[PDB]
């Protein structure tokens, strides 16, 4: 078994090392369902993917099938999508209204609140009250849900921590708040979680080396070419004092920006009154809202968006060898029907399944995976010593530990945190 | 919001169906065998290349099984925004395609519908999209096609004008769509 | 039992054999569109609507393929029972298609005889049944269809009499057969 | 390696719980192999299924491939279908005549009684009659052919005990016997074999409520609907005193049998000679079985049937996530040619994998083992607390431990047994 | 080096159009139905029955995704060579055949080139090949065939005179290639 | 886990039995990837395949991805397939000539011998050095490139023995060397590989009684059948003194070679100047090379050929269930262009995926691993009994350890050599 004394060796954050096994192992993603995904907050979608009463999602926490479902007095509910009976699924579709919920196999009928309310034959052949299927806390962030199975795990606010304000960048500009536009794409791919989440955690040196000069080809006019695409260099990263959070950006280089999401949502989100309104808003935290560009995050575990672009999405475990993508988009409630369709259009074009940036993130994913099937290929460290030592707590802009955009400091969080919520039993330890 | 394709009780000529059948084979040949260029030629300058999201709905909700213009979608494309994929797919630092994948796009099920303009046509059609790539990966896709050409004079007789791609999956089981329907 | 389909030295004419595939392209849309009221509205009062098992035989007992009509069948139907399976199809607690599956009936290999009775025509035909469902759930089928067809007035040109499908498999890798074929 | 202690804790029949881990764990199946299927009587097929000299049934125990082959003495032997050589498949046919086995590898020749007859170049290069297939015991159950590779199990007729009156509701109408019609339907379902072999064993409860509403509603007149239906409520259940065997059936309910398997096979069952000697010839049992009808049945651990629909079914295990189903029907031999056609007819529209009931069953269990993924839906006790407590030994129709319809008392025996195989390793304390 | 079909500019008449179509059919009917001899019987004297490697090459080396004549194949075979394939196939101790595979030859895609010899044609089809053999494995394969077919007084019409197969796949999936494509 | 006690247990060389287990167990493949993939000497394939500097070839060792390229200075290197940064393939072609190797996720640039040359923004953000993939040792034996990660291990002569001169029948013809044909051909075989590495290294019974029989008859004149042609049964056999090596083959009988390789195979093999001088060039070991026909080797684990017929392999592994055959030919380089043709053709003919004779071999091996899901089926040890103290060293035609051609005295070489690996954890004891 993974002793914590084990456990501890596979991540080493001071010298920038990183043990393959734990992409791979089975045994330590079994660990991982418990350990992290048991007791994480997980983000299942947005309160405009349920806006009235019985409004419902099909969605997933780990490995488990839950339901979000909005209540009567306007609040969100979340129970796993299992009969407590003989474990059928509940909610058999992936989205709707529901004016109370059935379970095929038996006929055990419940309500939105995930109540078990009617048991067939009941009196023929125990109380109702105590068998419905379990509830997760259900906590919201400026439209985003989250959902944590652990009582005893910390609230949705302490758990982001100084990560926020680099939530609010994407989620508190218009005081409407944002909204989801219609739909979630879906798609298979055969890696392990933490590739996909580190990515948008730390890795901003993908983008800006290898994996997207296609990707930038594509989004660049017939006539000009790769030499004439500038090299983005200017830029800071962020780590999470607490929860293996982190962000990184590119600052005054709005080439990769109109590149990705083109003219119109560059205009919208450097100039004009929508502009001045968030850098009004977003004031307090001190930073230059209308220079950041190309921003990418994760929350910790599974939970990682693009800011700049409005693109969200949600990792789902699926074994130590493969993963699933949820994605959707988010828009401005009050941003002009023009400046939605652009939001909608560059996403599709970018960041879904077919996406000429997303294709390629697949592609090397999958071999790194296929990869570490072989004995070797797991017996040595992987370099994460990219940035080591270079952050400071001080940064006149950036609030939190912030360092060069081209680093692996909020990388080496992630795995750090994971390293001790792996090995750590209690909240008494882990909490922040 | 897409139901049984309105087939005309009086089918289309011999003739008619066997160039319409004939582009398609053509088509799938050019995709077949990566002469993108020369494919991406047939998409006229107001084309709308469209795969919407496939959900699981109740009956009741069947309504809602496909996303609207204004949801998101697997593609969404223009003219313009095609010849950017064409540019990613011909690329050399084009990972996805680099080594290339080996398709094979199976058209049957071929059913022409005469539209109020002449020598332009509403298209349905059925395939089989077998990919595969690098040493081991099998992508399988099913479903319809639901084009409306228009008769062209270059070499495969007919431009595209607008496609509608119905693939019969719910969540994607490939990584990706590196490939073209 | 069956072996190979006793085609004809003369080809069925163009328009006969341009008929009989457009009434299949036709059918497989109702199929795959759900179109369950419809797709059994083609079936006529004496249908025979069979699906015999298929074994692993040595060469030397290859006359025992396939299971007789005395014998168990995964499909053994006649109009009256056809009527159950589409009422259930449709229903609302009808849980194998509720949320229903997404099917692709991709018809190729139409090979048209005529029979003893005049506009009755037997028709051997060959698909690939991909079916998807839930969230990752995909059957793949395959196999010939024998087919006893009748000229009809209705929207697709054809009634069907007889339906005899030789599925490519002995253990069926599907979890159920919710489908019609 | 699990305890036998930690075994005994999986299972609760007191309490009425179930460990939702003994339908996922591999290690548990592993274990199932060795304790539960290793040593139990498991149903083959038929005795018509091989009538004549060396007929053969290739099927499985377990995960072992299996041959079932009429002997010259007309007596049935069963021998593991794999060689002893380089462990090759002997007989590579589902089913015929054989004269001979002979290895495909290197031409070991067997006669039809699984005896190694002649090793190629033996003289350059032991005792024959040493290295032959493993041997099986057989035994004939009325019709049914039973294997167990166990020389310290206990025979059959001990094994079935107090479970033989139900099964000879189907198998001991006429002085003729039961004979098999032809045919052998496979398919895959991915769910654990407990599942299924509970159904058959105690779940009546998921016919009786929503399940199957579709399926009945397929034998509904055109111009009726399910808001005219009768609701079957009257009826009891079985709990083999040992074994986890169990039986359930409805009482004076001939609507039920009707909306499923016709008139013609109703008027059968209840009324005429045939119904009469059924009943004279099961007197010694004291059951109306004139009066049972809708009835349920599970030999533990595999062997499913339906006795007044003549459906007989074999589940072979695939993993804790996947099973096969082997199904076939009977008739009594000296039936009328259109009692047979209609129970030939009826058992394809109802319970082949697209039959009217069938589909809903495989669509149930799907869902339930895709749920059993997930952590925290194998964290709590699925309830079996049905019927509870409220069976007894004395009823004066129908014998052994019985109590009403929609019970889980013989799903909780089952369970029971299960765990007793599991975590006793001899028979010494397990046999009855 | 392949490359796409060389397709005439003046698409095959009607006619032969269906007689080049009804061929395939035929034959993948003697294939799917285990009539070996038959089949055999369609191959001239000169045949070559050709289905070389394909490997995974950077856009750049494209030109060597296939092998050559001199390199190995999955198949390079001449009459003589083929006659042992059927001889064993037909075999009651071929044992790969032996209880035979249940097969599904789908062939669509035809395109037909007239050629210098008058009533030799040059042929391109795409195809699916669905393999089911004893209990649960299930092959599937892909891709198109290039064909040189000549008239011939059989039953088909037809005789095949070269027969180039490229499969779409590089490492085989499929732990043999018992069928005949 | 397994104790090297254990270990020992699963082979018994003295009585020639054989756990079937050993074929199926996943933590024995898991240690088998460590003990002998991890430190045995495994082929890569030919000089010919990287001929010209850059020239290069993905291939497998074990499971682990590698890079075989040809050096300016005229030696080959082989590295994992892999970057030390995120686990990404640097080489993802088949094969082809690279002047530098880039890994497309960051951009990390490696020249031709797999030295880190580049890291985009390394002043900006450690030692390259220190971070190149794992290298292995490459050692040639007459045309044929191996490698090895263990530094401890012995060298490739030492590691081969007195089982050299065997690989000289094919590989020391001429002076001019051998070449390889064009093209690998590639498979998928769902067993495990010691299945396919014994029967190369020991099994001629296979195709000598029933494995073969519709090859042969595939092969044999159009106006024979195969009760006519003639059986062979005279040859010899021989086990390695170290490293469980073996080969097979037929003497005096070249009737064998006829019918699978063809007339003018045959002539080129056993008469004229080419076969008189493959006898001079082996004469220093006394063997009668033009007697000897239908020849097969195993060089363990996984590097089998067939001498005679000029057919290699390499089996890669790929869990206990599974394979992969990679195959090519070999030519003498100054044969007959008709003679390069006629080992061209008849190699594709018989020994590709479609050969007449391993379409059969597939089937066999296919079947096996089935039948060893079952319990029962692992249960009872399996024969390796053939020849048992039958094998001497002082034979006056062949060197080493030798018995008649159908015998298991290299397999249980083979087995036994392959337990001595397992249980043995170092080189201190393991070396000859
Ligand atoms: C993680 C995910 C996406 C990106 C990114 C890609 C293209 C343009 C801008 C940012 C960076 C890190
Ligand atoms: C287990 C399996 C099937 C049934 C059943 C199905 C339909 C009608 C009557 C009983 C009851 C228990
Ligand atoms: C392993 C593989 C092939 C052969 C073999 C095949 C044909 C003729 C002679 C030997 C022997 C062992
Ligand atoms: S499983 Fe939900 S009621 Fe039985
Ligand atoms: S494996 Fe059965 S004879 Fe060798
Ligand atoms: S993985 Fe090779 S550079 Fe990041
Ligand atoms: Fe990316
Ligand atoms: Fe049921
Ligand atoms: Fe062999």
């Amino acid at each position: 078994n993974w002793t914590p004394e084990a456990i501890r060796g596979l991540v080493d954050q001071e010298k920038g090392l990183l043990d393959p096994r734990i992409y791979a192992d089975q045994s330590l993603y079994e660990l991982e369902l418990e350990r992290v995904f048991g007791r994480s907050w997980l983000l299942l979608g947005h309160e405009s993917h349920v806006p009235e009463t019985g409004d419902f999602l099909a969605t997933y926490m780990g490995e488990d099938p839950v339901v979000m479902v909005r209540q009567k007095d306007k609040s969100i509910k979340v129970f796993l999508n299992q009969c407590r009976h003989r474990g059928m699924r509940i909610c058999r579709s992936d989205a709707g209204n529901a004016k109370a919920f059935t379970c095929s196999y038996h006929g055990w009928a419940y309500d939105i609140a995930g109540k078990l309310v009617n048991v067939p034959f009941e009196k023929e052949a125990f109380d109702k009250a105590e068998w419905g299927p379990l509830q997760a806390r259900v906590a919201t962030y400026k439209g985003l849900v989250f959902a944590n199975w652990d009582v005893q795990a910390p609230d949705l606010e302490t758990y982001l921590g100084d990560a926020r304000p680099y939530m609010d960048v994407m989620l508190d500009r218009t005081p409407a708040g944002t909204v989801a536009i219609g739909g979630m794409q879906k798609w298979v791919i055969p890696c392990n979680w933490k590739f996909a989440a580190e990515q948008f955690c730390s890795d901003m040196y993908h983008a800006g080396t290898t994996t997207h000069l296609s990707g930038i080809l594509a989004g660049i006019p017939p006539e000009m070419d790769l030499s004439q695409a500038q090299i983005p260099t200017k830029g800071n990263q962020f780590r999470a004092a607490w929860g293996g959070h982190g962000s990184g950006w590119y600052v005054d280089e709005p080439g990769s920006l109109l590149a990705v999401m083109g003219p119109k949502v560059t205009q919208y989100w450097t100039e004009g009154p929508a502009a001045e309104l968030a850098e009004q808003r977003l004031g307090h935290t001190g930073m230059p809202v209308r220079r950041m560009v190309g921003q990418h995050m994760t929350i910790f575990p599974t939970c990682s968006f693009l800011p700049t672009f409005n693109n969200i999405r949600i990792w789902h475990p699926r074994g130590p060898n493969e993963i699933e993508v949820w994605a959707f988009t988010l828009v401005d409630a009050d941003a002009p029907a023009e400046i939605k369709e652009e939001y909608r259009r560059h996403n599709i074009r970018n960041f879904s399944a077919g996406g000429v940036f997303e294709q390629d993130d697949g592609e090397n994913w999958v071999e790194i995976q296929k990869g570490l099937r072989g004995y070797k290929a797991k017996s040595q460290p992987l370099n994460a010593q990219m940035g080591l030592g270079r952050s400071q707590t001080g940064h006149p802009d950036f609030p939190g530990n912030v360092g060069y955009v081209y680093a692996e400091e909020a990388a080496r969080g992630m795995y750090h945190h994971w390293m001790r919520m792996m090995s750590e039993p209690s909240w008494a330890t882990l909490k922040p | 919001f897409f139901k049984t394709f309105e087939w005309p009780s009086k089918a289309a000529g011999l003739e008619l169906q066997n160039e319409i059948e004939q582009f398609y084979y053509r088509e799938a040949q050019l995709l077949d065998h990566r002469a993108y260029e020369a494919w991406f030629a047939l998409l006229d300058k107001d084309i709308h290349y469209f795969m919407p999201l496939r959900t699981n709905r109740m009956i009741r909700e069947g309504e809602l099984e496909y996303s609207g213009d204004q949801d998101l979608a697997h593609f969404d494309e223009t003219h313009e925004t095609m010849y950017g994929r064409i540019r990613k797919v011909t690329s050399d630092v084009g990972w996805a395609e680099n080594p290339p994948s080996r398709t094979r796009h199976l058209v049957s099920n071929v059913i022409v519908k005469e539209t109020a303009t002449p020598d332009t046509f509403e298209v349905n059609s059925a395939f089989i999209l077998y990919r595969n790539r690098l040493e081991r990966q099998v992508d399988i896709f099913a479903g319809e096609r639901r084009d409306v050409l228009r008769r062209a004079d270059n070499n495969l007789g007919f431009s595209i004008a607008k496609r509608t791609i119905l693939l019969d999956a719910s969540t994607l089981l490939s990584n990706n769509l590196s490939m073209f329907f």
